[PDB]
């Protein structure tokens, strides 16, 4: 239908990469940059992500700050989805844990583009969604000596869509939990699991 | 025929690894000295065409066309110099080098946040005698995927 | 031969429910107790007849605990939702 | 004018669309994360929002040159206008205008018409002083420009909320030193 | 097409997990029958001269049994001493050979799931608690929860 406002996916996507060394720099707080007013020391983004899992600090307090930031995103976009477009499926108050399949059929296409899911739910008690090529970190690289050492590193990046889909259920009002695995498809991987 | 690919930054460093895509001459490091003398041939000839400039613009170097081979360069405006040594069968790769900048480089180097800008080792020997940086599982493989059609 | 008895039990168990044909399947197994009634001897090959009679006793216990909600014995409820007359009382 | 039309051609070349209001909430959310995490120190979030901007702009500028095959500018006067239209317009669908163009050609300012960091934003009276909202824009401009070998400093001086006046960034050129000692 | 339990025993005759699907949300206390069926098959490893194994190349689907409402068997790979067994409810049983090789191949799928979760070093020293919950969390979608995929 209506298609008025547009901004790039790219600068968006690097911002979605860049909430995590932001949070590491929050916890850890010379290139004298703003020398009209002040000075900075440095900010090693290549070593900030090589300080959480490549040095094994107390990131467990910091992981809540990755969890926290998606909630206020996840609370306040359901109303913004009907200002995104108005496709008449947009109403919210008919279903409880059975339009989370379909609110993550759209906002997961509107912050991640694709819709390859293969959803599975045990007796409509717990619903889980998984995809084979996650849009941030399947553009990401390695140090080529192994691969399993690199899957230590990427574990804080998975926690940003914790807060999103937990935000929408708390937008409907909930206290049901959520945990993230990392799958491995066999054809040319990460899974999600909510109660 | 393509002999060798190399990657040249602003700080006069090559970041090309073990020689292949027919840089081993068997798919039709010892050349760390060869990185310097390739740089001296280009940078001196960078200054020649800089000193002859017409019409309120600078001048990029397309190709030194030597005897018994060629060399094709692509100096960026960021000081990145993608250099490729052909065998004079095809003409200048001034869009193949744009494909390996806009697609295989910037989407696989400098978007990956576990690898830096490859600038310096937190130290002031960027201008020489530094061990290289580019070792990726994906990037080296997808480069070799792209250039095995050529050789 | 026990696998042949199992395939015969599946042939009877294609339709056997609520003593309409569950009684027929239990009756066919009680006449298919000729595994116990063909060979039964001492200094045999180590109580395979006793294992077969144990499985047949499980079948007869399932027959008595099926066919009319009466008693069980094991608190089993092995009969799910679906006439030799050896047990005429719950005690 | 070709560099007029480059932004519209790239806006038909690239196909990447987010709705603009979704970008604003993901910027208001992260500055709210800084606001509630740190101790309401609006001074002390401009610096680290700038640190965000620096360390994301110096990876931003090479994909900007990837889409826009442009030569390295050497004066102020052409990079000011191409930063005022193309390098924003392929990313942020805006065209900020250069005004107050100084006679010594070392400084300028930049009115921007609208911004998608500050579309529908209200700040509290605690936040109403001692804070500049788009210090990530200061970060991305300064960390963008120190890749291309000019150590300009920009600093954003007036919100459309702070003072409710106008949106300006004071800019100052500095030296144009290129790299050296290839002998080592 | 649906197992009635999943049982796992290592080489020391210690049961790793006697997993039963749907003991919450549905009928309880038949799990007390299920684990003692597993123990009947555990001391019924080899008894009264009945041999299950004759092929040493790949350990295929071995001898079917049937006891008091279920249909159990065994699949001893003989590789790292794994002794895992699966029963099926006899009440929904068609008794064909593509059924027989079908439960052979899904026995190899649950073998694959155990050998995948056996060497996941994303969490190390996962040997006593929530390794069990994690493998149950990988069990409970391969035979069920297909209801919403379409």
């Amino acid at each position: 239908e209506n298609s008025l406002p547009k901004v790039s996916q790219s600068v968006y996507q690097m911002l979605l990469n860049e909430m995590v060394p932001l949070a590491m720099g929050i916890e850890r707080q010379r290139l004298k940059i703003e020398e009209h007013h002040t000075v900075d020391i440095i900010r090693s983004h290549n070593l900030i992500h090589e300080l959480y899992k490549a040095d094994e600090e107390e990131k467990e307090k910091v992981l809540a700050r990755l969890r926290n930031i998606g909630f206020q995103i996840g609370l306040k976009l359901s109303e913004l989805l009907i200002f995104s477009n108005n496709p008449n499926l947009k109403f919210k108050e008919m279903d409880l844990l059975l339009i989370m399949k379909f609110i993550c059929r759209d906002v997961w296409k509107q912050i991640f583009g694709k819709q390859i899911d293969n959803l599975k739910t045990n007796h409509r008690g717990t619903f889980y969604l998984l995809d084979y090529d996650y849009r941030p970190i399947q553009s990401f690289s390695l140090e080529e000596d192994a691969k399993n050492e690199e899957l230590k590193m990427i574990e804080p990046f998975l926690e940003i869509p914790v807060g999103i889909i937990r935000g929408v259920l708390s937008s409907l009002g909930y206290s049901s939990e959520e945990v993230i695995c990392l799958a491995s498809f066999i054809d040319r991987g990460v899974s999600f699991h909510v109660q | 025929g393509i002999y060798s690919f190399w990657i040249f930054d602003r700080h006069c460093n090559c970041i090309f690894d073990r020689e292949w895509t027919l840089a081993s001459n068997s798919a039709s490091k010892q050349n760390e000295e060869d990185a310097k003398l390739l740089y001296g041939m280009i940078f001196s000839l960078r200054s020649i065409t800089q000193k002859l400039s017409k019409g309120s613009v600078k001048n990029d170097i397309r190709s030194i066309s030597t005897g018994k081979y060629r060399v094709h360069t692509y100096c960026t405006a960021s000081g990145l110099w993608f250099v490729l040594l052909s065998d004079f069968k095809q003409q200048s790769y001034t869009q193949v080098l744009q494909y390996i900048y806009s697609h295989i480089y910037v989407k696989y180097v400098s978007n990956n946040l576990l690898s830096p800008y490859d600038f310096a080792e937190n130290e002031n020997e960027m201008r020489g005698q530094g061990t290289r940086k580019i070792t990726n599982r994906n990037f080296i493989s997808v480069l070799e995927s792209f250039l095995a059609p050529m050789v | 031969a026990f696998q042949l008895i199992k395939n015969f039990i599946e042939s009877i168990s294609i339709e056997y429910r609520k003593s309409v044909r569950l009684l027929e399947f239990k009756h066919y197994f009680i006449t298919s107790m000729l595994s116990y009634f063909e060979f039964e001897n001492v200094s045999n090959p180590l109580l395979c007849e006793i294992k077969a009679e144990l499985l047949m006793l499980k079948r007869d216990n399932w027959v008595q605990g099926v066919m009319a909600t009466s008693g069980y014995r094991l608190m089993d409820k092995n009969y799910p939702n679906s006439k030799e007359t050896f047990v005429d009382e719950t005690v | 004018r070709s560099l007029k039309a480059m932004g519209e051609e790239i806006w038909k070349n690239k196909t990447e669309k987010i709705n603009t209001e979704l970008f604003t909430l993901t910027y208001g959310s992260i500055v709210a994360q800084l606001c509630q995490d740190y101790e309401r120190d609006f001074n002390k979030v401009n610096d680290h929002l700038y640190s965000m901007g620096y360390n994301i702009g110096c990876r931003l500028i090479e994909d900007f040159l990837a889409r826009t095959a442009l030569p390295r500018c050497e004066n102020l006067v052409k990079t000011s206008e191409v930063l005022s239209k193309c390098a924003f317009k392929i990313f942020l669908n805006i065209t900020p205008n250069i005004t107050n163009w100084s006679h010594n050609k070392d400084t300028f300012s930049l009115i921007l018409d609208e911004n998608p960091l500050a579309d529908f934003v209200e700040l509290p009276m605690d936040a109403m002083k001692s804070l500049w909202y788009s210090n990530i824009l200061c970060g991305v401009l300064k960390g963008s420009l120190e890749m291309v070998q000019l150590d300009c400093d920009v600093w954003f001086v007036s919100d459309i909320l702070r003072g409710d006046s106008q949106t300006e960034i004071k800019v100052k050129l500095n030296r144009i030193l290129k790299d050296e000692i290839p002998i080592g | 097409l649906r197992p009635c339990f999943v049982s796992l025993i290592d080489e020391s005759d210690k049961p790793i997990l006697i997993y039963v699907p749907n003991e919450a949300e549905n009928e309880m206390n038949d799990v007390l029958k299920y684990n003692v069926l597993s123990n009947i098959s555990l001391d019924y490893f080899e008894s009264a001269l009945v041999e299950w194994h004759s092929l040493d190349s790949k350990p295929l689907l071995k001898s079917i049994f049937q006891l008091e409402g279920v249909s159990v068997f065994a699949m001893l790979i003989k590789q790292t001493g794994l002794k895992i067994v699966i029963g099926f409810e006899q009440k929904s049983l068609s008794g064909a050979d593509d059924e027989f090789e079908a439960i052979n191949q899904i026995f190899e799928t649950v073998r694959k799931i155990y050998i995948r979760v056996k060497c996941n070093p994303l969490l190390v020293s996962g040997d006593e608690k929530s390794i069990i919950k994690s493998l149950e969390r990988k069990f409970d979608e391969l035979f069920i929860s297909t209801e919403v995929e379409l």
